[PDB]
């Protein structure tokens, strides 16, 4: 039985041999993840005067 | 494409009657489970056939079960290039007001002659199926002396043929059937190789089995059939092409005594060694050339030049009086038939 | 490797040495850089070590420390001068897999250049048993593995593993590389026949009395096993004595005249005919 | 689809070895090149080894003259190019790429090359699909799957000139190769619901799904794909089949 | 310096850490490589007699 | 989720039931997920009365 | 893969997977052995295959014996399968593949697995990052928490950073393991910005304090910092108090009443330690 198996964790597929596996073992996600910037609550409280 | 890496990969799918069918699907005739799932392999042995052969009975059942295989092939690409440097003092001064002209073009005409060495050097390297002259079986038993020397003969040609109509490369000519003009011949060739300056006398003094001259010069053909860029003639199934810049590898042979016959030798480590020269076939598909950002090119060059000035003047050089003028590219190649790159090792005459 | 610098403030000649390297020209010591780079081996050099050493020394005195702009930084003035050992470097790397079948032949050959001559090489086998590490393949009865070039003659099912080289320069400096190796494994194909050579096998009572005459047996096709032989069939006792070791029949002549010896391995048999004379 | 088309690719090559096998097995004129009477006296030592030879295939001409095996090509009579042949062959052998070099190298009666190659005698005559030049009397056509007998000859050592061997028995004998002749009418395959066709395949092909949910599997998870088919042949004139046994060169 | 390095040969880029790697180290050439059929020359010489 | 059913008759009639006596029906699917940002899941572990 | 034995009553229709070391002593007949976590596709089959694969091979009028199609045993609708073998030994909660974490910080990690013979044993080992390491026990006995499911290794420095792995064995011997990668994320140390003394002032008595001072005890600011090696460099007045630093430790002794100062530095900082001596 040709089984596709576990590629990922090492198992490979019954069609790869020894100089093969799987090309694509995964789907890439590319909408990656981000943190926001930090907020500031002193940073407005300042006034200025130019130097 | 960017943003994939340096490394091109394809897969190569097996036959199922080959001994590169190495699977654990095996169910033979009678049910049981066998180490092979190929049947016979690329066997020819007509006993090992028979033993293996599917038999089917009126009963069916689960008997004689087959696996596949595949293979993955790999080729990446490299990065190259150099530059020159100048000041405005060599241009103004210079008795030549075209001396930069001069020197651009040269710069090109090596960067040309650089990547098709790099070229020819890949491709030598990766020819799968290579042949040894006389009795040798790797570069360092090349010997020009003996009671053997590492000859090309035309044994080895005959060799080199067979084994490429066995797997079965591709032919790249048609024979040439005759003329009607007096001292004409016919010629039986059917494939190109490639062979440097330094062969051809060796090939032109080669002798046939029976102790007739084997090659063939162009004018004998030449109004029957087209000739090639480069020929000077065929021996039995080969047309010779004489490549200007064919690369050997120097010193790469046996030890040379003074028993030398006269083949060609360099000094390696201070000791004299035989140098080894190629016979190169390159098969139909048996590679391709890895084009990075070459617009359908197998390569690009970048040219990158500041003149003396202020686009120069800098920190380093308050005074702007250096100029550079620089070349870079990428290349590679992905051999998808190694086989069907065939190399004859031998050496040469003096 | 560890390489030192030395620099020349009067020449403005930067000379690159091994650790234990030295010189007495009035050049002072500047630093020390790893090539090949331990975390980018291959995106850097000797160049771009030498002008990270630069940067971080003055320009008035070498021997001191400064910061941009009293730094050594103008590198097309600089010409660095190599005298240390050669970067040792694999020009012909081994095929990471290597396919083959039962009773072939395998070759894995290796070019590597710099380093410091002479160069010595040691190859390793690692079979794919669990928990199986790397083992020396012994030079004595294989002396190709204190070579470039290992042969291993007839592989077998036993001999599918992973094969490595390490090359080592006169410095200890040490460069390897690996390659597995699958070998194709099939069912024995079933005896079709046994052969049995010489047959006929002729005898002489005056030569042969003594130690007789030897038959060997072969199995067709070439690989299937055999089994054990055994005599089904005595020759006529008063012609000839048969007596079977292995896959060898010894007969010896009793008298002249012509017998036969059958050969059995339980599935097939072959008739050895024994001609006689005085 | 190149699962499927392996097998298929497996299936016809499979029924190719077949036949050929049988034709081989079935051949009633046989030659043993050089002093061999049997197989395992076909050695490529000694002082006369089992090298087929011009004489061999003279005399395999000559059987098929006696009992009468029909010609199969006529004789090319010359064209009007120069370095032109005219070739005397009437009949079609099969060889094996071994072979090709040993048929390359044979001399004739008078000690010249016997082998012509097809470009010699092309514009005269048309050459047949594989051929590779021709003998006195026979058309070489090189089989790219010819099979052999390994190591069904007499025990190598190291006085092997350079003949190929094969392992039997932890020994090394020497290979027997076939030449094969296979003459007009000397059989024919038996077809069996092949319609007119002498062999016909029939593949049967299940996918997952509702198809294979079974009692055994109620998901349908699996599937398979077979081929099957009959084959076989009638010997009519086995002396018509006409096969010499040599060894072959490295 | 941010470095490609060779993340194929275990050279990671600058930009991946422990637990990050390329997600695409190379690019899959969709067309395989597959051999034609044997050649066949003793079955059309076979004539048929229906069964 | 994929839905198979067989009811008894021709449609399950074979050597192994050669009369179509049974039928049977099955359901099968495939599920996972991915985890973006694991510390937006909070949760607080305790005992319950009883 | 533990090796299943599979016996086969014919009459109840029941096979019964048993254990390699396993016995049945009802009327079934062994029909053949199949590792369970199968050796090449452990999830691509379960038990059923192996029963399914074992019984195609047996007859249908005598499982003793073998058969081929279409005299074997080959509708298992009719047929029940009995496990009586220990069950497979499954990872429930593997390790994380990787944990980051600072010097400093508790790490933990957590196994949990289900099936097997109990008891489960278990056994942490650590490989270091440095170079040809290979994986060696964590000391049990020092760390009581590598005999056990969840490992704690507390205050995590750099050398901590490298592969843990865990190795559950059941009563049988049969094993299952999970491997993490610990990265230990180091930052330079701050620079001293200044030493802090404390106690200080110091109060010491004459009458109570003579024979052993009393001690003041140095740390850096901020916390983290390398304090460095301490020194006095201004000794308290002779007459009042004399004073010894060892480490980051200063013993002040009282010689009579009356106020005095100390002046502790590692080269770069200072701190002034005010003594008052009473009676």
């Amino acid at each position: 039985m040709l089984n596709y198996n576990a590629p990922t964790d090492g198992q490979k597929s019954s069609i790869d041999g020894a100089n093969s596996d799987q090309m694509q073992t995964f789907f890439w996600l590319k909408k990656a993840i981000i943190t926001a910037r930090k907020e500031q609550y002193f940073m407005p409280l300042a006034s200025v005067t130019n130097m | 494409p960017k943003h994939y890496g340096k490394t091109i990969k394809v897969y190569e799918y097996v036959p199922l009657l080959d001994d590169r069918n190495i699977n654990d699907q095996g169910i033979d005739a009678s049910g049981a489970t066998i180490v092979n799932g190929n049947l016979y392999g690329s066997s020819k042995d007509i006993g090992n056939i028979t033993s293996k052969l599917p038999l089917l009975t009126e009963n069916g059942g689960r008997v004689n079960r087959v696996g596949f295989t595949r293979i993955a092939r790999e080729g990446s690409i490299h990065k190259f290039g150099f530059f020159y440097e100048f000041t405005q003092e060599s241009i103004d001064f210079d008795s030549d007001d075209g001396l930069m002209e001069h020197l651009s073009r040269e710069l090109m005409n090596g960067a040309t002659q650089i990547t098709e060495a790099v070229l020819q050097k890949d491709l030598l390297a990766a020819a799968g199926t290579v042949l040894y002259a006389g009795a040798a079986t790797s570069d360092a038993t090349i010997t020009g002396e003996g009671s053997t020397p590492s000859v090309v003969s035309y044994k080895n040609l005959m060799r080199l043929d067979q084994i490429l109509t066995e797997n079965r490369t591709p032919t790249q000519t048609t024979i040439i059937t005759g003329s009607r003009m007096i001292d004409t011949k016919v010629i039986g060739a059917t494939r190109v190789m490639y062979v440097g300056s330094e062969l051809v006398p060796e090939l032109k003094a080669m002798k046939d089995l029976f102790g007739n001259k084997a090659f063939i010069e162009t004018q004998h053909y030449a109004d029957a059939g087209t000739i090639m860029n480069g020929e000077v003639g065929s021996i039995d199934k080969f047309r010779i092409i004489q490549v200007p810049e064919m690369l050997h590898w120097a010193g790469a042979g046996a030890q040379a005594t003074g028993a030398n016959p006269g083949y060609r030798t360099s000094m390696v480590s201070g000791q004299e060694h035989y140098d080894v020269y190629p016979m190169l076939v390159v098969g139909d598909d048996s590679f391709t050339s890895i084009g990075f950002q070459t617009d359908g090119k197998s390569l690009k060059f970048t040219v990158m030049t500041k003149m003396p000035g202020k686009e120069t003047a800098d920190r380093n050089d308050p005074y702007g009086e250096t100029g550079f003028s620089s070349i870079k590219w990428y290349y590679g190649i992905l051999v998808k038939r190694p086989e069907r790159l065939a190399l004859i090792k031998t050496v040469a005459p003096l | 490797p560890v390489l030192k610098v030395m620099f020349h403030k009067d020449t403005n000649v930067a000379t690159v040495l091994d650790a234990s390297g030295s010189l007495s020209d009035g050049s002072v010591e500047v630093g020390t850089f790893h090539h090949p780079d331990e975390t980018y081996p291959d995106s850097v050099t000797i160049y771009h070590g030498v002008r990270d050493l630069l940067y971080k020394r003055s320009a008035k005195d070498p021997s001191q420390t400064a910061s941009y702009p009293n730094n050594i930084i103008n590198m097309q003035v600089i010409s660095i001068d190599m005298k240390a050992t050669p970067r040792l470097i694999l020009g012909t790397a081994l095929p990471r897999v290597i396919s083959t079948i039962e009773g072939k032949d395998v070759t894995w050959h290796v070019d590597v250049a710099g380093g410091k001559a002479p160069l010595t090489y040691k190859w390793q086998f690692k079979a794919n048993t669990v928990g199986a590490a790397f083992a020396d393949i012994d030079s004595g009865e294989n002396p190709t593995a204190k070579t470039a070039t290992l042969i291993n003659h007839a592989v077998t099912a036993e001999s599918a593993g992973t094969y490595k080289v390490i090359v080592t320069d006169a410095n200890g400096t040490t460069i390897e590389s690996s390659s597995l190796l699958v070998v194709g494994v099939q069912e024995p194909p079933e005896v079709a026949s046994i052969v049995a050579y010489p047959s006929p096998l002729a005898l002489s009572v005056a030569d042969d009395i003594t130690d007789g005459k030897t038959v060997k047996f072969s199995s067709l096709p070439a690989g299937s096993l055999i089994g054990t032989l055994s005599i089904k069939t005595q020759p006529d006792s008063g012609k000839a004595t048969a007596e079977i070791s292995g896959n060898v029949l010894t007969v010896k002549p009793v008298a002249a005249g012509d017998t036969t010896v059958v050969v059995t391995n339980g599935t097939k048999e072959v008739t050895v005919t024994v001609n006689v004379t005085e």
